[PDB]
């Protein structure tokens, strides 16, 4: 099979800049290659074909590049409708493949997590269940990590996350964490503890609390 | 004016098997190859195979032989993959699209979301979230709401019927043993609680449910 490889995941870019994302054929594919752009909830859009062609509508700051097998899609003047998931993807031979995608996200300054921490509810405990949540809201760039610690302990089994894309209104991110016990054993430790590092700061986060 | 209509949203649970379709128009159907692509965050797009609907001839990408069958039905203009054995693996996004010798794939349909689950028709659980012990250090404290066990999606989310717009962070639902549980906090001015009443308003069509979580402070 051949690989197709867009090193990486991830983009910061600027309105106005001009951003060039890679793309690799494991093998010489010619010019047999395609770029599709893709939005939150929508389907793929063809925007590049044979390499370097636009498909019909396509806004002429697009620009494809390359051909054997390194290729690249070129965006100059970026705009915001700009912002969106790109694949390359090679129709040369069965079977088609495609790579892993960027993300294009705009760049903006460092911002710290805003961090809480919640106790499980009266509601869930009756119920013979205890979740600890842990909120961290807008904070740049995306990359963040978040620990538990029950007692002391960092805790990993039972934690579920959720993070939201970057928002449109100040180019933020935020991300929620749930660690999920069961009641019996809530109640058998005193100390929880959501820990954070981010780029924002040199020392992790700390926002704990105990049973009581 | 070529147009790629698939069909709505699948629910089944493991073992099962679905017929997901894609309707056709806007050019000469038996003229292109339609291919079915498949999507999911952790492998992301994946070629599945195509169908030559002039003859009815196909390929396959190995990875997905077996698992995947494609046909069509010339005189309605309509293209066809089902999947069988159905398991959470399974739980991605279909789409189908127009295959261009030389120009790509140049259309794509919406796509057809299947979720594969052995739960059934379920509400949530809406908990309250307060702040320890009522506190906060800014001029500024945050609540929060968690919906949790329910299935399937989707879940409405609003504080106080939509007063609250500004503030608020509705996470991404997560799908854990069969169950899904969103997240959302909201961040209001500490005069506002607990002076004000903040209530979390939670609705599940899919069970007809309406649930109002006022934040009690503890």
């Amino acid at each position: 099979d051949i690989v197709m490889t867009q090193s990486q995941k991830f983009m910061s870019t600027s309105v106005g800049d001009r951003v060039s994302i890679s793309c690799k054929a494991s093998q010489n594919v010619g010019n047999i290659i395609a770029w599709y752009q893709q939005k939150p909830g929508q389907s793929p859009k063809a925007l590049i074909y044979l390499a370097s062609y636009r498909y019909s509508g396509v806004p002429d700051r697009f620009t494809g590049s390359g051909s054997g097998t390194d290729f690249t899609l070129t965006i100059s003047n970026v705009q915001s409708e700009d912002l969106a998931e790109y694949f390359c993807q090679q129709y040369s031979s069965f079977p088609l493949t495609f790579g892993a995608g960027t993300k294009l996200e705009l760049k903006r300054a460092d911002a710290a997590p805003t961090v809480s921490i919640f106790p499980p509810s009266s509601e869930q405990l009756t119920s013979g269940g205890a979740s600890v949540v842990c909120f961290l809201n807008n904070f740049y760039p995306k990359d963040i990590n978040v620990k538990w610690k029950i007692d002391g302990s960092e805790r990993q089994n039972g934690v579920l996350n959720s993070w939201t894309d970057q928002d449109s209104k100040d180019s933020t991110y935020s991300m929620s964490s749930t660690l999920t016990l069961t009641k019996d054993e809530y109640e058998r430790h005193n100390s929880y503890t959501c820990e954070a590092t981010h780029k924002t700061s040199t020392s992790p986060i700390v926002k704990s609390f105990n049973r009581n | 004016q070529a147009q790629l209509q698939e069909s709505g949203a699948e629910l089944v649970r493991p073992g099962a098997s679905v017929k997901m379709s894609c309707k056709a128009s806007g050019y000469r159907f038996t003229s292109y190859n339609m291919h079915w692509v498949k999507q999911t965050p952790r492998q992301g797009l994946e070629w599945i195979g195509a169908i030559y609907p002039g003859n009815g001839d196909t390929s396959y990408n190995q990875k997905f032989k077996g698992k995947a069958t494609l046909t069509v039905d010339k005189s309605s203009s309509t293209a066809y993959m089902q999947l069988s054995s159905l398991t959470s693996e399974d739980s991605a996004v279909y789409f189908c699209a127009r295959g261009r010798l030389s120009l790509g794939f140049d259309y794509w349909g919406q796509g057809s979301t299947l979720t594969v689950s052995s739960a059934k028709t379920t509400a949530p659980s809406v908990y309250p979230l307060a702040p320890v012990c009522g506190d906060t250090t800014g001029s500024s404290v945050t609540l929060g709401c968690l919906v949790k066990g329910y299935f399937p999606e989707p879940v409405t989310l609003t504080w106080n019927s939509g007063s609250l717009s500004s503030g608020v962070h509705t996470f991404p639902a997560v799908l854990q043993s069969d169950l899904y549980t969103l997240s959302s906090s909201v961040t209001v001015t500490s005069s506002t609680w607990p002076s004000q009443s903040i209530t979390c308003n939670v609705a599940h069509p899919a069970s007809s449910t309406k649930v109002d979580k006022k934040i009690e402070p503890r």
